[PDB]
């Protein structure tokens, strides 16, 4: 049960030196060599540090790499810091004829400081209920950054089934949008008081409520 | 501020050919009547030169971003003035140092600054309603400059903003250049009645300005004037005219030129090194004119393509089999030692395996082992749990690593371990093997004890019996076939290798390329690096050599050492690039001879003749050539080789 | 320089056989250890097989152990994966993984990769619902008119409004992945509350792969 342990958002940092850590807990990774790949997201990965010790050709010395025994971890280390660092890394290594990947370790962060989210809604019509059907629509947009959380508030308890939420998408006003989608019954949307779909951002909470009568 | 242009069909760039264009002064010196060969960027004649098109009569506006080389080249010929000034940069974002040279109706300026460039900078010409005179107003050529450094004001030229369609008048040529960070800027304007493939003419062009900048200049871009009469919209999207224009395009390259001069100093003529034969004979004679006889301008020397290795034939493989697949082995405090030495080493069966479990190799890298020759080899061997495999690396500490076996902390070997279960014990468990719980001290490293006396741990002496406060160092290990992964028994072998004065025994397997003959070739046969052919020979050597020479005492003869055969070294070629000339006032051709390389073309006792064709007959011969061989022209009529007679 | 070309997914199958093929070239293929490594979308980086430099040794993982095979020849410089009883979790993009001495020195060789993806709805008839707001007041994202596509497959739709007669701010939001893995999205565009009778508005919708093109009007309710 070997396995590596390395943390996902680190190193976000202009220009000085950074070490990340990674180490395993089954067994020592001192007794076998440690690599670390060094992944373009969306395109092929490649190897920043190999033998634990060096480098392949043509990779700056800035990375530089260090094994301690006493904490059974091992260190790489980054200097420069410059624009050419927007990758993930892994750290791999051999325990008995199989071989073992790290979690991974994002590195990315090598007007208006805030924005107001327009946040819509769209009840289901009589043409959507006439064919057994109900799609309620939480649309939210215009918000930075984008970590955001919907959630439905029905008339005495919240929903957890029939939710579904994309991931933030880059529209062309520098800011980002998304979209949830419900599923529901007839039945349970007469019964009810009055429907609500909430959205929590840093530090807001923008809450919107509509009742069936039409 | 700029705005951005609109797709539409545009003419495909052509090609021209260049008739002895692009010749300046080199220097700031005065020479008269004197044939003076400099090195410098001009360029060559008879080449091919990109050419743009400006006019509208459609719609041809093409001014790419072209890359700025070493010196450039740029003629127009320019009639109604429709040519504006230049620009240059390597980013042209607001990063680097960028140039600005416009030719504007008022004063000529040269700024160099960070100006912020658009895609297409432009100047705009309005023709008024009231007054009947070309007036430009958009001034759209960037944005704006943070800070710099150079800034110059010409000579306020006089600028007509008048377009027409009629034939051209004038022409402009201009040659930029920067070496050692200086700016060079040479023109002249030489008036021609012609629209199309530039006369034959010859114009040396005089230094204008000798700006100092010093940046970098990679790309550059052209700045072209439109109108805006009544008869267009007068937006910038579809509908608009330019005129009748034309420029032209040109890349500057480093050549050897002899430039003739006059007695009042100026450049009437100029002969190339390196286009024609005629031509290199004119610049080699320091003169421009060349009589009839023979003439050595320069040499001819074949080079090598590739490079062929035929290392000895191995075969001595290392006892690496046996000390691995070992049915017994010995215990922890009692270590085999095994010397390996006088034999090809093999690794590639070593890492290639994967039934080991520890590859690590201390001190040395293990992805060059090969290429690494070492004077000994040593290979130790022993059994330990899986739990005591980290303390055979030095530095750690522990029962095996001070008391059994201690390695150095300058160790450059490497540690092989492997899991055998089923192997070194049965269903009964395994008791056979011992190691030592108790010393007097710690130990050195590769030193081993055999004794098994009685371990004092007290003060009082025990008098050489069993009893307490001292006991037995050597104790037994159990083994188990279901116990854990950690208790299982594993075999470690050590590698260690040292360097001595003796020569090197253990060398790494080598490569061998294929065998290539009858070619020039460079080849290595562990004793020389040469180059040449090796041809089959019909000599045979003694069963003891690898060498061979000649009287003139060369290494012309090498065996090759995997299917022995004899093969001799030849050189490739070399010569001399001679040419027959008929005279000044009779011809202009010549023909190529070489003294001795073996190949219209004829071949010759002396050498190679190619361009004089070969006749039967016989005359009375005037040019020497040799072997009873002579060169004549005689009837049209071209160069001719016949046998002299006597 | 080497090159790595891998040619050997863009279909879905459930549970059914693939056959994916990497080729090389610049170098000795004979002579070098070779693996194959994947990494799902959006995730992590794991292992999935190796193989000898002579194919006499193959190992995968225990997840995959039981089914799925290896094989290679140095004649015609190729790999050869072959896999069998694909499960949901197979969306992954498979690299080539090349060798140097062992499993110790590093993967250091991935090759570009071709994705991957497995699915069990083939083609179903896409629902429109062009959602009429004739109630709405000012100040909102979209003053009054909606259309929603539902239950497609698979990815894209072309959505047009008027017969692409419009394009000023239309805005299509990101097809959403439902609990059944279903496609879901919508298109919004901002138009005047007063023309909504005296303007006739129809969502476009298109299908390639349903090859279905319905055409629906809008109407208030
Ligand atoms: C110990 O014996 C084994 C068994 O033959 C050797 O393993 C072989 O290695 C050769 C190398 O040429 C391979 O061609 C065979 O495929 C291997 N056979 C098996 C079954 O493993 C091993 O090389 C020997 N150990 C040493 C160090 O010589
Ligand atoms: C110039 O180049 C073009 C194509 O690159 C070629 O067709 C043409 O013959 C060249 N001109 C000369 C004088 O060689
Ligand atoms: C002509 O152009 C130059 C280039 O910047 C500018 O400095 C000068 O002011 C212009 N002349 C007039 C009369 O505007
Ligand atoms: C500003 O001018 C100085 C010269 O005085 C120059 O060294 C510097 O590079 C300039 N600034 C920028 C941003 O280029
Ligand atoms: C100019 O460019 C050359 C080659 O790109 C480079 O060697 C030199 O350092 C550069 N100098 C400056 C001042 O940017
Ligand atoms: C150049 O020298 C020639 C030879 O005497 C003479 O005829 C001519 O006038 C001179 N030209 C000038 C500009 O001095
Ligand atoms: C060199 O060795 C090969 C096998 O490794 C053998 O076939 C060949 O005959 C040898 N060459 C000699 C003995 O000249
Ligand atoms: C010159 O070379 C040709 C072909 O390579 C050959 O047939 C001829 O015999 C050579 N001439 C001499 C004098 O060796
Ligand atoms: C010259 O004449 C002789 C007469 O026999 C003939 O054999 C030979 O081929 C001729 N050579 C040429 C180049 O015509």
């Amino acid at each position: 049960n070997f396995m590596l342990t390395q943390p996902h958002s680190v190193s976000e940092s202009p220009g000085k030196t950074v070490t990340i850590s990674c180490t395993g807990s089954s067994g020592s990774i001192a007794s076998n060599y440690v690599q670390w790949y060094q992944q373009r997201p969306g395109s092929a990965p490649t190897t920043v540090i190999y033998e634990d010790n060096q480098r392949p050709s043509g990779v700056p010395d800035r990375f530089s790499g260090s094994i301690d025994s006493s904490s059974n971890s091992a260190s790489l280390t980054i200097s420069g810091l410059k624009t050419e660092d927007e990758a993930d890394y892994y750290c791999q290594s051999y325990d008995s004829s199989n071989w073992v990947f790290g979690g991974g370790t994002q590195l990315t962060v090598l007007g208006q400081p805030k924005a107001a989210p327009s946040v819509t809604l769209f009840p289901p019509s009589s043409e959507e209920l006439q064919a057994n059907k109900a799609t309620l629509v939480c649309l939210i947009s215009d918000f930075y950054p984008g970590a955001v959380t919907v959630a439905w508030k029905a008339d005495s308890s919240p929903v957890k089934a029939g939710v579904e939420t994309t991931t933030p998408s880059k529209q062309s006003n520098n800011k980002y949008a998304a979209s949830s989608y419900l599923s529901l019954t007839p039945e349970q949307w007469k019964s009810h008081r009055s429907y609500s779909c909430q959205v929590t951002h840093e530090g807001s909470t923008v809450e919107k409520t509509v009742a069936p009568t039409e | 501020q700029c705005v951005n242009l609109t797709t539409r069909t545009q003419l495909p760039p052509a090609y021209t050919n260049s008739f002895t264009r692009g010749v300046y002064y080199p220097d700031k010196v005065f020479r008269s009547s004197v044939l003076h060969s400099t090195q410098d960027l001009f360029l060559p004649f008879f080449s091919n030169v990109t050419w743009f098109h400006a006019i509208h009569v459609t719609k041809r506006f093409d001014n790419p971003v072209l890359p700025f080389n070493d010196g450039v080249y740029f003629a127009s010929t320019e009639k109604s003035n429709i040519i504006r000034g230049w620009i240059f940069g390597t980013t042209l974002d607001s990063k680097t140092q960028s140039l600005l040279i416009v030719n504007n109706a008022t004063n000529v300026v040269i700024k160099v600054c960070e100006f912020q460039f658009c895609n297409d900078p432009f100047l705009g010409v309005y023709y008024h309603k009231n007054n009947k005179s070309w007036m430009e107003s958009e001034f759209r050529v960037y944005s704006s400059a943070n800070n710099c450094t150079f800034e110059y004001v010409s000579q306020p030229f006089l600028m007509d903003l008048e377009g027409k369609q009629g034939n051209f008048k004038n022409l402009r040529e201009f040659v930029f250049k920067n070496i050692d960070g200086y700016f060079k800027i040479y023109s002249k304007h030489t008036p021609i009645n012609l629209v199309r493939d530039l006369p034959q003419g010859f114009s040396a062009l005089e230094p204008l300005v000798d700006l100092p900048i010093g940046i970098n200049i990679t790309r550059f871009q052209t700045l072209l004037a439109l109108h805006r009469s009544y008869l267009t919209p007068g937006d910038s999207s579809s509908g608009w005219t330019a005129g009748a224009a034309a420029y032209y395009v040109g890349y500057l390259q480093p050549r050897t030129f002899l430039l003739k001069y006059n007695e009042n100093g100026t450049i009437t003529d100029a002969v190339d090194c390196a286009l024609d034969p005629l031509s290199e004979t004119k610049c080699t004679l320091k003169s421009f004119t060349v009589e009839k006889g023979i003439y050595q301008t320069s040499n001819f020397r074949v080079q090598p393509t590739e490079s062929i290795v035929r290392f000895p034939n191995i075969t001595n493989l290392c006892p690496f089999g046996e000390v691995f697949n070992a049915t017994r082995f010995a215990s922890v405090y009692a270590w085999n030692r095994k010397r390996i030495s006088n034999c090809v080493a093999d690794y590639s069966v070593l890492y290639n395996s994967a039934s080991f479990s520890t590859f690590k190799c201390y001190g040395v890298s293990p992805t060059k082992l090969n290429d690494l020759c070492f004077t000994n080899v040593y290979a130790d061997s022993f059994v330990i749990r899986g739990d005591e495999v980290r303390q055979i690396a030095p530095g750690q500490t522990g029962k095996i690593a001070d008391y059994n076996y201690k390695l150095p902390d300058d160790f450059t070997g490497c540690v092989i371990a492997w899991n055998s279960n089923n192997l070194d014990s049965k269903v009964g468990g395994n008791y056979n093997y011992l190691y030592r719980l108790f010393r007097k001290s710690n130990l050195k490293p590769f030193e081993r004890d055999i004794s098994t006396e009685i371990y004092q741990a007290g003060s009082t002496p025990c008098n050489g019996v069993e009893g307490f406060n001292c006991y037995f160092p050597l104790q037994s290990y159990g083994f188990q076939p279901t116990n854990g992964v950690g208790y299982q028994p594993y075999r470690v072998v050590v590698l260690s290798f040292e360097l001595l004065h003796a020569p090197a025994t253990v060398c790494g397997p080598k490569k061998s390329t294929n065998l290539v003959k009858n070619k020039c070739v460079n080849f290595n046969f562990n004793g020389l690096t040469g180059t040449g052919v090796l041809t089959e020979s019909n000599k045979k050597f003694l069963p003891f050599q690898q060498f061979g020479r000649d009287i003139a005492d060369t290494t012309d003869a090498v065996r090759d050492p995997q299917t022995l055969e004899i093969l001799d070294i030849t050189p490739c070629s070399f010569g001399g690039v001679s040419v027959i000339t008929p005279g000044t006032n009779t011809s202009n051709q010549v023909a190529v001879l070489y003294q001795d390389v073996n190949c219209n073309v004829f071949q010759t006792r002396a050498g190679c003749l190619i361009g004089a064709e070969h006749v039967n007959n016989s005359y009375e011969c005037d040019i020497p050539i040799g072997a009873g061989i002579c060169a004549s022209y005689q009837t049209s009529q071209s160069i001719i080789a016949y046998t002299m007679s006597l | 320089e080497v090159q790595l070309v891998e040619s050997g997914g863009g279909l879905v199958q459930p549970g059914g056989s693939l056959r994916l093929s990497c080729a090389a070239s610049g170098f000795t293929f004979s002579s070098y250890w070779m693996s194959w490594v994947r990494q799902a979308p959006g995730k992590g980086l794991e292992w999935v097989a190796n193989i000898k430099q002579d194919g006499s040794e193959k190992y995968y993982v225990d997840s995959v152990k039981g089914r799925f095979t290896i094989s290679r020849d140095n004649a015609k410089n190729s790999l050869y994966l072959q896999m069998n009883s694909l499960r949901a979790e197979d969306t992954a993009v498979y690299y080539c993984a090349r060798g140097q001495l062992g499993p110790w020195v590093g993967v250091d060789y991935w090759g570009q990769g071709t994705l991957v993806t497995v699915s069990s709805a083939s083609t179903k008839g896409p629902s429109v619902f062009p959602l009429a707001p004739s109630s709405k007041s000012t100040s909102g994202g979209t003053a009054a008119l909606g259309c929603l596509v539902k239950d497609y497959f698979p990815e894209p739709v072309t959505v047009s409004w008027n017969s692409g007669a419009l394009t000023s701010g239309v805005h299509t939001f990101p097809a959403v992945l439902q609990s059944s893995g279903l496609y879901s999205l919508s298109s919004v565009v901002t138009v005047p509350s007063s023309s909504l009778g005296t303007q006739t508005y129809i969502c476009n919708v298109n299908h390639k792969p349903s090859n279905t093109k319905v055409d629906k009007k809008v109407e208030p309710k």
